RNA sequence: UGCCUGGUGUCUUGGGUGU
């Protein structure tokens, strides 16, 4: 569909960064709160990211 | 009785599921963080499913 | 006049209960 589903679309160029609602964080113990798996992989893009863009340059 | 009955002592066991430690009742209580749906568990106030 | 408190991890695993 040109107006909803276009092709080149299905090529990620851009992320989006879901609300800390959807990854909310636990407190494991009274001190060390624990971060979730989706921050955990978001970081591990982001340092994909910068390594990249680091490297090109 | 009109009828006779069946009489004598027999050997019984008590176990361990007592009324008192699955009665359970929740108006409203915590929820969780993820979904705000009630928590699970009638120790942490929970609701049913 | 000295004046009262609501806020509860998560993920696995095991053993059980009623069909």
């Amino acid at each position: 569909n040109e107006d909803y589903a276009r092709p080149e679309w299905m090529i990620i160029t851009v992320l989006p960064v879901p609300p800390p609602q959807v990854r909310p964080s636990i407190a494991m113990d009274e001190t060390t709160q624990g971060q979730d798996d989706l921050t955990h992989k978001l970081s591990d893009i982001l340092k994909a990211n910068i390594n990249v863009q680091k490297l090109e340059m | 009785l009109m009828a006779q009955v069946f009489f004598g002592p027999t050997y019984y066991q008590r176990l361990r599921h007592m009324v008192d430690d699955k009665i359970h009742a929740r108006a409203r209580g915590p929820v969780q963080v993820l979904t705000r749906q009630p928590v699970e568990g009638r120790s942490r106030d929970g609701g049913l499913r």
